[PDB]
């Protein structure tokens, strides 16, 4: 954070922080571009998995720089400027979800970016520990992740229709509904029940 | 790139077309300068938004200036610019062809520069000024009656007997028939073969007219007996038969 | 702190007459004028300027895909660097649109600067960067960052010619002061700017056409709030925060509407209406009273308010002459001192503005015909 013992004083954390800045707005771009076209092709596919690598590596340094709980660290990022830029992951995350889902060509990269997002509320919650009780902290967090919620409805709705999905899909007129038990269940047979 | 190009003009452009017009008089280096600067701009062509900036940097009295005034580069460039950014009525406003097809046979500058203007006369291919305009160009195919060139020169006269009405089509049809007794050379004379089409496509629109109808049958009829190359304009001059039988139905 | 959705803003330079910085600020006049011009804010005191032609409102404001997708389709939303915005003339409703004419030198073809109807097109958007290394694009737009006006549709940096503005490929940086934002705030509250009456108990006045020539102050019982000429905007001495909750105490310009003139107690004579230039500090501007920097809290409202006014200059007070009821300022006066207050309405505003720009452009036709 800082070298006590060396002379000029260099915060490394909050230069990788605004690199993650240059980072998301270059994913952000990226999804501005295929935002119309909307069947992502390999180089795409390729070249943004291979960012999603990037950030997969540099959320898992984010959380390793605050995963011992040195309150100066905590103190150094909750002050930094990527909060916004979680804000803008976010806005990625949920409008990608959707038709990431609509392809079966994109399911590998929508379980990178699925991954990403766990690693990114993964170092969000490993941040989130040292609150006494509120915290100037917590202020900040509850406040920008209050800023943040318009994008959320989008990744609730799909986590419940995934989820509850197959805490359904057991029952009386699932199951036996079609009769090999399987999942050789038609299309309007599944949607009507 | 000539987007980012254009875009860094806008932060850096560096009354210059009053100044254009000074220097001819004494210094060259500078006239070719903004020269290269407009053709530069002239290569480029949503980004609709910059395609009125090509319209925005007035032109067209740059243009006019250019049309008539060395004399090969900037004025392709101009034209460069005009027909990339920038009808027919204002299209041959411009005459910017008149002193190029009245200096058709002045040989040496120039004299290289005939063979730009024979192709930069291809570019404006896409009533009494278009009979002017016929009597130019038929002068400087006569002048032309390089050969390479010339037959860029034949497409562009191709495309002049395409570009329409009948009666100035009939004027400089006098003259081609008159060239015709001179060779049926023999450049003028598959012109005139090409130009036979027209005439059928005017005489079947139409059926000293019909006299001079039967005073080129007449030629043809001569030249058919005055004897490839000389039976493709044989046999192109039977659209100028079909002509006749339509009309029937350097000095 | 930032901006976002809905924030009164202006934009200023302090343009350099042989170094002296003319703080000169946007103006635009709309409602029969297409044109946007200058606004010298350097003699805050003396010749003071105007609001109402020169606060802008943050509309909507998006990136680069956000502006496509705009295109295509055929909150708060806080300001980050490089987007496109969307600004409303608070005034008169209409929008900033780089006019593609040339009515200027022009001085080839940068192009003229104006307001508009639509939303629509490219016209209406601008995008903002910092010229500073210290800052970055697309971080959070501060309080007071001098910044780069560019269009989409002329893609060209709103210049500060001369005196006039145009967009070329020549820098101008803009200073922004947020005025009342945000939101404003909540019904009742008295924030600097407002139109409204002076409720006797009756009305204040001012007499009618073709009388003075419209200098005389009066109280009046009756139908006079219905009269325009009961009218007075509020007028800050300050700038930024001008749109502040109006507390008690710190005085402020007051004008009368009809006229354009300034309520002058004039200390020779009486409480007069006098003009721009007389405008100066102790002259017209009232201190507030209830005794006989940011959006601050609501002081003063318009339901219950004991307006004690007290001169600046002569200390004098909310009084009256022996309706002719000829409103004068005294020591004590009677006990008619601490008077009440109504807002007036939107378009109210809208035609007041529209009432004195008839005035002055047809006084000028009218002498112009005489001529």
């Amino acid at each position: 954070r800082t070298q006590t013992g060396n002379n000029t004083t260099v915060n490394i954390i909050i230069s990788t922080v605004d690199y993650l800045l240059r980072v998301q707005e270059s994913i952000s771009d990226f999804y501005w571009y295929y935002s119309g076209k909307d069947v992502i092709d390999e180089q795409g596919q390729r070249n943004f998995s291979k960012a999603i690598q990037v950030a997969k590596q540099v959320f898992n340094t984010l959380t390793e720089y605050i995963q011992g709980p040195c309150t100066g660290n905590q103190q150094s990022l909750a002050h930094s400027r990527l909060w916004d830029a979680v804000v803008g992951f976010l806005h990625v995350f949920a409008h990608m979800q959707m038709k990431l889902s609509q392809d079966s060509s994109q399911i590998e990269l929508l379980k990178e970016l699925m991954d990403l997002q766990k690693d990114m509320v993964v170092m969000l919650l490993s941040m989130l520990e040292g609150n006494v009780v509120n915290g100037t902290i917590g202020k900040q967090m509850v406040d920008m992740l209050v800023e943040s919620s318009n994008n959320v409805e989008m990744i609730l709705k799909f986590f419940d229709m995934f989820l509850k999905l197959k805490d359904l899909t057991s029952s009386d007129t699932f199951k036996e509904y079609d009769p090999d038990g399987k999942g050789v269940i038609s299309k309007r047979d599944f949607h009507k029940a | 790139n000539a987007n980012v190009v254009v875009r860094l003009l806008i932060r850096r452009p560096e009354g210059l077309l009053a100044a254009m017009e000074e220097a001819i008089k004494i210094g060259n280096a500078i006239m070719t300068f903004y020269a290269a600067l407009i053709d530069l701009l002239g290569r480029c062509a949503e980004a609709i938004r910059i395609r009125s900036i090509l319209r925005s940097l007035g032109d067209l009295v740059g243009v006019i200036s250019i049309a008539f005034q060395f004399c090969p580069d900037h004025k392709a460039a101009m034209v460069l610019f005009l027909d990339r950014v920038y009808v027919q009525d204002f299209l041959l406003h411009l005459l910017g062809f008149l002193p190029d097809l009245r200096a058709a046979a002045s040989l040496t500058d120039m004299a290289l520069a005939l063979n730009r203007y024979l192709c930069t006369a291809v570019l404006p291919l896409l009533l009494f000024a278009g009979t002017e305009h016929h009597a130019s160009l038929i002068d400087s195919l006569l002048h032309t009656v390089k050969g390479c060139s010339l037959t860029k020169a034949q497409r562009d006269s191709i495309e002049v007997c395409l570009l329409s009405r009948p009666s100035m089509m009939q004027h400089l049809l006098r003259r081609l028939v008159f060239d015709v007794p001179l060779l049926n050379k023999m450049p003028l004379k598959l012109l005139t073969n090409h130009y036979e089409r027209c005439w059928k496509y005017y005489c079947l629109p139409g059926g000293a007219s019909e006299e001079e109808l039967h005073l080129s049958r007449k030629l043809f009829w001569g030249i058919f007996d005055a004897l490839y190359e000389q039976e493709l304009f044989k046999l192109a001059l039977p659209c100028l038969s079909a002509v006749a039988g339509a009309l029937p139905p350097n000095f | 702190q930032f901006l976002r959705t809905d924030d009164e803003v202006v934009l200023q330079c302090t343009a350099t007459i042989h170094k002296e910085q003319q703080k000169l600020c946007l103006a635009a006049e709309g409602f029969g004028n297409r044109l946007c011009f200058l606004e010298s804010t350097s003699n805050s005191k003396n010749v003071p300027p105007d609001l109402s032609i020169c606060t802008f409102v943050l509309e909507q404001s998006l990136s680069v895909r956000a502006l496509q997708e705009m295109l295509a389709n055929t909150g708060h939303r806080t300001l980050l660097y490089g987007h496109a915005i969307l600004l409303r003339h608070s005034y008169s409703g209409m929008y900033l649109c780089c006019l593609s004419t040339s009515r200027s030198s022009t001085d080839k073809l940068a192009f003229d600067v104006g307001l508009q109807e639509d939303t629509t097109g490219e016209a209406c958007w601008w995008t903002i960067h910092p010229a500073s290394k210290q800052r970055s694009e697309g971080e959070k737009v501060r309080v007071g960052d001098d910044l780069i006006l560019v269009s989409v549709s002329s893609e060209r940096y709103l210049h500060l010619s001369y005196l006039h503005v145009d967009a070329a490929f020549q820098q101008t940086l803009w200073s922004v002061a947020p005025i009342s934002s945000g939101s404003e705030a909540a019904q009742g509250y008295l924030i600097g700017g407002d139109v409204l009456r002076l409720l006797h108990g009756e009305c204040l006045t001012v007499p009618s056409g073709e009388h003075e020539q419209r200098r005389t102050v009066h109280y009046e019982g009756g139908a006079v709030s219905v009269h325009a000429r009961s009218l007075w905007r509020l007028e800050t001495l300050r700038v930024a925060w001008s749109g502040s909750h109006i507390r008690w105490g710190q005085p402020f310009r007051l004008r009368h509407v009809t006229t354009g003139k300034y309520l002058s107690l004039m200390e020779d004579k009486s409480l007069l209406l006098m003009d721009k230039e007389k405008a100066d500090v102790k002259s017209t501007a009232f201190t507030f009273r209830s005794s006989k920097d940011g959006m601050g809290t609501s002081e003063i409202k318009y339901g219950d308010s004991v307006c004690f006014i007290q001169h600046i200059g002569t200390g004098l007070w909310l009084t009256y002459q022996s309706i002719q009821r000829k409103a004068i300022m005294h020591h004590e006066g009677h006990m008619d001192d601490g008077l009440n207050l109504s807002r007036s309405q939107h378009e109210e505003s809208r035609t007041a503005r529209v009432i004195r720009s008839t005035v002055f452009l047809f006084n000028r036709f009218i002498r112009g015909l005489d001529a």
